[PDB]
DNA sequence: CACCGATCCCCGGGTACCGAGCTCGAATTC
DNA sequence: GAATTCGAGCTCGGTACCCGGGGATC
């Protein structure tokens, strides 16, 4: 049909319409870079990297012909592709069908939508059919190679281990790992730990015997994690950069990753 | 010797040196600085080339010409001197008491004596006879007076009848204001010594009703003898029983005339059969000024004793023959012209400069005072002389050297030269300038209505005008021209010799004293009241004439006076059936609406009947028209009951425009447009007639007579909507009406919709018909229209005819004329607001529309669907070249060279900047800060340029210290600045009005939805976004790679792949 | 002292909701 | 006793007027 088509029909937009679930308008005025292997939706949360890869596996059908594509997300500035993939924004929805039509420096990108109705057929809300342009010369900078050592956590272990982190420049944490799996969070007046083998207090991890002492310098560590409304997942660090980064990914169906930029020991 | 002593500087032996110390040449490196100041006594010279000689000696030679007999009572005529003068072009009239005690030694005959006896007003006749002299004639007789009602006068003051400068006598005049009115009693009251009325017109009995105490001494002169012109020949004549116009001596002259005549009323003719214009002068001046205090990149100020005038460049014309006579250049200090431009004057034909060098200042403008003295310009002009010139010249002249002006001008002394400045009056709507005898025609006033610039300064009108691209000399390089020698200060003569040269070319393309003159003499106003004094004593003069022949009188009203509100209900606007129309569209519309409505229908203020008593005795829609007026009941009687007077006054202006436009097809093209200018000024002073009835506050107004003015034509635009829409509705009957529709016929379903309305116009969408005789046949569908709808003067004709039209809003349509031309109607092209960049690239996009067909097609394709249907479906692929236009502007607007004349807005400021209520606009915020730079402040009707500049931290805290986002007011710098340093543009701003321009008018494509279009033209724009600076750099710390813009696409796949699998 | 009219569109600045988000902690639920 | 919609409660833009002013058009 279009050289580009991506097809979330039901049955795999309810598993996407989970992923925007977590109570999140956030992920709105975003880009979608898509491509060969998906669509990856970056967007800046205080200062901050957050991602969603949403994998080729991830739609009804995915197919991409050409060369990386990029858009915005705000159609037209007040609405956004992604609207549609939110909780209740239209209720009855069935399938969204995700066109790219063009040649490669100037596409376009066409987003369409069908509602429910009885008797097995699908009315095409015409009113809020959605059409964007490839963005047509950008650059994004992604997270990259693999975590040297990678802690998964769950939803009450990680808020508590962001109320462990400060509030201003007062108050630098500290994502210290000791030796035997300390992994550690705290502060001047905060302290968090836990142990990481791989009952009740058994976090897992992978390659935990590398320790290290990062230091978070922005309190909008603690702000970002609660504005995408994260409920647990793993921690990842990259230690073998001049700027280590801590990537934190939900383990929910979906994927949001949000990267802070960590100082040296 | 004079009987009258002349207030002008004959004799000087002690003034006020004032000079630069950097003319000293003999003085050390260091000790140049600043200006010399202070009293020296010598009669100041003047030194041309080689020569020299006092400024104030007439003598033999001289360094510049002269026009003058007397100067300081010597007379310098060749003896015998005595011209007979048959015939006389009067050129201004003026006015001022005279004496008898004081003219005991002029040895008049009686007959002036006893019309001055202990005062009179004399109406001094200025001109030129066909051999040049300039003739003064003193018209005595001619008393001011006005009417007050005999009952009220008698009751409220009890009369059973010095006290004799107050004769009085009985008259039989109407008041103007009803049909039923009745001829009272009125005393009509002789004043003498006319400014004592104005006390008695203010203060005597205000309770009483004085008639015509407004009416000047000049205009009874001209009323009262019929067929007397304020401009044009004239004849001496016999006289009454034989008395001849006693030639003065020398020593009773008033003015510095070489004839001078004591004549009455009686003695005069106004001699038609000469038109011609005599040998007048014409000097175009222009000063160039120097600042000499600690910052001499300030801008001159006058009072400064410091900040100097420089230099004067001064053109003499002769009027008649158009020729440059004389080149003056008047500078302080040494001065040798360029041999380049001497040699270009010389090549074209001009006279060669002559060079005036003087020490001081004081030197130089006495020098130039005394050459306007002696030569003696009948008019004047220059470019803004108004607003900088003559206020920079008599501010030094009369604060700085206390020099009296009121005897430079055309009388010896005691003379009015004034300028005035709008200067918070809140009425005065222009900055006047009277000097006496001499007619101010400064071209910036005359080019500013006459032709639509964003910015009016001169190099500007005259690469618009003349086609001439001049150097600009910048107020900032003077001071390091003129500290340099001789040869740069000449460099400042080039300028200003090339300025004023220009100003004549514009003079003499548009030969402003020649359109104000035909209105002078049509009007009964002297010439510079028609310069200057707006359009309501035009038409009260010229109803003021009518009145009294008919014998009416005008009551005075203004004795009895001292946002955005209107007095009654103005026009009809139908509501446009916007879009973009393919099809013809004729536009009927009335000729000389209003003039034509208060002519048909006989509106005046003496036909306004309010009370259905006065018709009593009349027959309904025979003799008088009832009207439900600001519903209120309105009965206007016919003409064959009594004749309007607003009609013949309207006869007289139509005629004069029908004869302006009678000469347009037989003309060449430059000179068809200044014919067009002359008629359009023209059709102002006619709907001047109906805005002269409905202005309130102001001179005879009548808003019953305006508010019938508008009624009417709302009727008659509805009538003929209605007339169109129910006679040719079918196109049966248009080809009954006219056969010749049968030709016409295109293949389409037939219709004829009026889509849109004005005042006047109806814009009739002939669908089914063709373009090709629809102008053909549309001249006869107005006359048919006309015919059978409106009486005789009302003359509805089909103006134009669109093959396309883009109606937008209101008052805002684009369309292509049959055949041919753009025609563009306040879209935001015609305006003077916009950039040069902005202006450019709309009229790209409006080209696109209209003459690129495959954009016409794609944009009448854009219709077949509601707006909002665009969102999502791509605009038809026609409209790909009409995006490439945006595309490249946002392309050319980010591009660092950017000369930023292109990116100058203006504004006109258009009131003193305390009278505004919202004083946070960008042009105040740009004029306060030119104030606050010692800038060259503009003037309040000024046009005041403006760069919207970066929001950077320095503008900011700038702002705050002068005191998210800013204001655009506040982001608001000046070019010259903005260049200077170099500020970088709001690269933001601009665009985005790019687009709002561009949004404007192509809403009307889009079903007038200014969002829609507003997010389908910003769908064209490439739109790239980064990480940011700063951040960039520390993700690409962390490993982070870059996919998109600085990879090949495999590297940008490849890295989406290893980032996905990270970031899973 | 000075002096044509009205209509009308756009745009900038200024105000007032208004709701749609999120957030915050405090009860309600395992 | 650890979690947790819920409901005030706020902020942060829209969106709607709305008024002045520029400056058109009749
Ligand atoms: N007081 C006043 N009223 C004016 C003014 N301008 C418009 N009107 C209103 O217009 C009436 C008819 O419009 P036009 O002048 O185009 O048509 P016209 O006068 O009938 O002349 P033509 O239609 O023949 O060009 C004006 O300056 N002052
Ligand atoms: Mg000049
Ligand atoms: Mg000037
Ligand atoms: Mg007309
Ligand atoms: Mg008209």
């Amino acid at each position: 049909g279009a050289p580009c088509q991506v097809v979330l029909q039901g049955a795999e937009l309810n598993g996407i319409l989970q992923a925007f679930a977590p109570l999140r308008t956030s992920l709105l005025d975003s880009l979608l870079v898509m491509g060969d292997r998906g669509i990856l939706i970056h967007n800046t949360i205080f200062g901050e990297q957050v991602f969603l890869p949403l994998e080729h596996s991830q739609f009804s059908r995915y197919r991409w012909r050409g060369p990386t594509a990029a858009f915005l997300s705000l159609v037209d500035q007040k609405r956004s592709l992604l609207s549609v993939f939110r909780a209740n924004q239209y209720p009855d929805l069935r399938r969204v069908e995700l066109a790219i039509t063009g040649q490669a420096p100037f596409r376009t990108l066409v987003q369409r939508i069908w509602t429910t109705t009885s008797d097995g057929e699908a009315v095409e809300l015409a009113s809020e059919t959605l059409m964007k342009r490839e963005l047509t010369s950008f650059v994004v900078l992604v997270p990259q190679g693999t975590p040297d050592v990678q802690l998964r956590l769950t939803r009450p272990q990680l808020t508590k281990v962001l109320n462990a982190t400060g509030a201003d420049s007062a108050t630098p944490t500290t994502f210290e790992l000791g030796v035997n799996g300390k992994f550690s969070v705290f502060t001047t007046s905060t302290c968090v730990t836990f142990a990481a083998r791989e009952n009740a207090k058994t976090v897992y991890g992978e390659n935990t015997h590398r320790t290290f002492s990062v230091v978070v310098d922005d309190c909008s560590m603690r702000a970002v994690l609660r504005r995408l409304q994260v409920a647990g997942g793993t921690l990842k660090f990259f230690l073998t950069t001049p700027v280590p980064s801590l990537c934190v990914t939900a383990t929910g169906p979906n994927a949001v990753s949000a990267v802070f930029l960590l100082k040296p020991q | 010797g004079p009987t009258q002593r002349h207030t002008y500087y004959s004799e000087c032996d002690e003034f006020r040196f004032i000079a630069p110390r950097v003319l000293d040449e003999d003085a050390p490196p260091e000790k140049r600085a600043g200006v010399h100041d202070g009293h020296l006594k010598r009669a100041p010279k003047v030194y041309c080339g080689g020569d020299e000689r006092d400024v104030l000696r007439v003598g033999s030679g001289g360094f510049w010409p002269r026009r003058s007999r007397l100067w300081g009572g010597v007379d310098h005529a060749p003896a015998g001197f005595n011209p007979t003068v048959t015939v006389f072009h009067v050129y201004d009239i003026l006015e001022n008491v005279e004496h008898a005690y004081g003219m005991r030694a002029a040895q008049f005959h009686a007959r002036f004596m006893d019309a001055i006896t202990p005062t009179g007003t004399v109406i001094t006749l200025l001109g030129l006879t066909p051999e040049g002299h300039r003739v003064a004639v003193h018209v005595y007789g001619t008393r001011q007076y006005f009417y007050m009602n005999k009952e009220e006068v008698d009751r409220h003051l009890q009369c059973r009848a010095s006290a004799d400068h107050f004769e009085a006598e009985v008259v039989e005049r109407t008041d103007v204001y009803y049909y039923e009115t009745r001829p009272a009693l009125f005393y009509r009251v002789y004043v003498r010594s006319g400014r004592v009325l104005s006390y008695l017109c203010d203060n005597f009995c205000p309770a009483i009703k004085k008639y015509e105490g407004g009416v000047d001494a000049t205009t009874r002169f001209i009323l009262d003898n019929p067929g007397f012109v304020t401009f044009g020949w004239y004849r001496l004549k016999p006289g009454r029983n034989n008395t001849l116009a006693q030639p003065r001596a020398p020593m009773a002259f008033g003015t510095s005339s070489d004839v001078e005549f004591n004549c009455t009323a009686d003695n005069l003719a106004i001699e038609g059969g000469m038109s011609d214009l005599p040998a007048y002068k014409l000097m175009c001046f222009d000063i160039e000024c120097k600042a000499g205090g600690e910052d001499e990149l300030a801008f001159p100020v006058a009072g400064h004793p410091e900040d100097l005038v420089i230099q004067i460049s001064c053109l003499l014309y002769d009027l008649s023959t158009t020729a440059l006579e004389h080149v003056l250049l008047f500078s302080l200090g040494s001065c040798d012209l360029p041999e380049s431009h001497l040699n270009e004057l010389a090549a074209r034909g001009l006279p060669t400069p002559v060079v005036l060098e003087f020490d001081s200042e004081f030197e130089m403008l006495l020098a130039f005072m005394t050459l306007v003295k002696q030569y003696g310009p009948e008019f004047v002009t220059g470019y803004n002389i108004i607003n900088f010139d003559w206020p920079f010249l008599l501010a030094k002249l009369t604060d700085i050297y206390k020099v009296p002006l009121d005897g430079y001008g055309r009388m010896n002394g005691r003379g009015v030269f004034r300028v005035w400045d709008i200067g918070q009056s809140h009425f005065q709507k222009r900055s006047k300038i009277k000097v006496n005898g001499m007619v101010n025609i400064d071209m910036y006033g005359i080019i500013t209505d006459k032709i639509k610039l964003s910015s009016y300064k001169l190099n500007a009108v005259a690469e618009a005008v003349l086609k001439d691209k001049k150097k600009d000399l910048s107020y900032r390089d003077i001071p390091a021209y003129y500290a340099t020698g001789p040869a740069q200060r000449g460099v400042i003569g080039e300028y200003c010799i090339q300025d004023s040269l220009l100003v004549g070319q514009l003079f003499f393309k548009f030969l402003p004293h020649l359109e104000l003159s035909a209105v002078a003499r049509l009007a009964g106003i002297n010439i510079t009241r028609t310069i200057y004094d707006g359009q309501q004593i035009r038409v009260f003069t010229c109803l003021l004439r009518l009145a009294d022949q008919k014998g009416f009188i005008l009551p005075d009203t203004q004795g009895r006076f001292r946002g955005r509100h209107v007095g009654y209900q103005g026009a009809r606007v139908l509501d446009p059936t916007s879009g973009f129309h393919v099809n013809p569209v004729v536009v009927f519309d009335f000729a000389s609406l209003y003039p034509s409505i208060i002519q048909a229908h006989n509106l005046c203020f003496s036909t306004l009947s309010l009370r259905a008593d006065a018709v009593a005795h009349l027959e309904a829609g025979k003799d008088y028209l009832e009207i439900e007026v600001g519903g209120r009941r309105l009965f206007f009687v016919k003409a064959h009951v009594r004749e309007s007077l607003l009609s013949i006054l309207l006869r007289d202006w139509l005629a004069m425009r029908k004869q302006i436009r009678s000469r347009i097809p037989q003309s060449s093209p430059e000179e068809a447009v200044l014919l067009d200018k002359q008629q359009a000024a023209i059709k102002v002073v006619c709907n001047s007639v109906y805005g002269f009835t409905g202005v309130q506050h102001g001179l005879l107004p009548c808003l019953h007579v305006a508010a019938t003015v508008t009624t009417i034509g709302r009727e008659m635009l509805l009538a003929t909507r209605e007339y169109v829409h129910a006679r040719w509705a079918a196109f049966e009957q248009l080809l009954a009406d006219f056969p010749e529709a049968a030709d016409m016929r295109a293949p389409g379903p037939y219709s004829m919709r009026i889509i849109y309305g004005d005042t006047d116009s109806i814009f009739v969408l002939c669908r089914g018909l063709t373009a090709a005789g629809l102008t053909a046949m549309g001249d006869k569908m107005a006359s048919h229209i006309s015919r059978a709808l409106f009486l005789p003067p009302i003359k509805l004709e089909c103006e134009k005819t669109f093959t396309k039209l883009l109606l937008i809003a209101k008052k805002k349509y684009i369309g292509v004329i049959y055949g041919g031309k753009m025609l563009i109607k306040g879209v935001d092209l015609v305006r003077k607001n916009n950039c040069a960049f902005i202006n450019r690239t709309s009229r790209a996009l409006v080209d696109l529309l209209f003459y690129d067909d495959t954009v016409s097609g794609a944009a009448a394709a854009l219709a077949e669907r509601p707006a909002e249907e665009w969102l999502a479906r791509p605009l038809p692929e026609g409209l790909q070249a009409f995006g490439a236009v945006l595309v490249d502007a946002h392309r050319r607007i980010t591009d660092p060279e950017r000369d930023i004349q292109d990116f100058v807005l203006t504004a006109e400021l258009s009131r003193h900047p305390r009278a505004y209520t919202n004083k946070r606009l960008a042009h105040l915020t740009v004029y306060y800060k030119l104030m606050a730079r010692r800038a060259q402040v503009p003037s309040i009707k000024d046009r005041i340029p403006y760069v919207i500049v970066a929001q950077t931290r320095e503008v900011e805290e700038t702002v705050a210290r002068l005191a998210r986002k800013l204001l655009v007011s506040e982001l608001a710098e000046d070019p010259a600045y903005a260049i200077a340093h170099g500020v970088a543009l709001n690269t933001d701003y601009y665009f985005s009005h790019l687009l709002g321009a561009a949004c404007v008018t192509f809403k009307a494509l889009f079903g007038n939805n200014a969002k829609i279009t507003e997010s389908l033209l910003k769908r064209f724009i490439p739109e790239v976004w980064h990480p940011p600076d700063d951040v960039a750099a520390r993700l690409r710390a962390a490993g982070f790679g870059a996919v998109g813009a600085g990879a090949t696409a495999e590297e940008t796949r490849r890295m989406l792949h290893r980032a996905f699998d990270t970031l899973a």
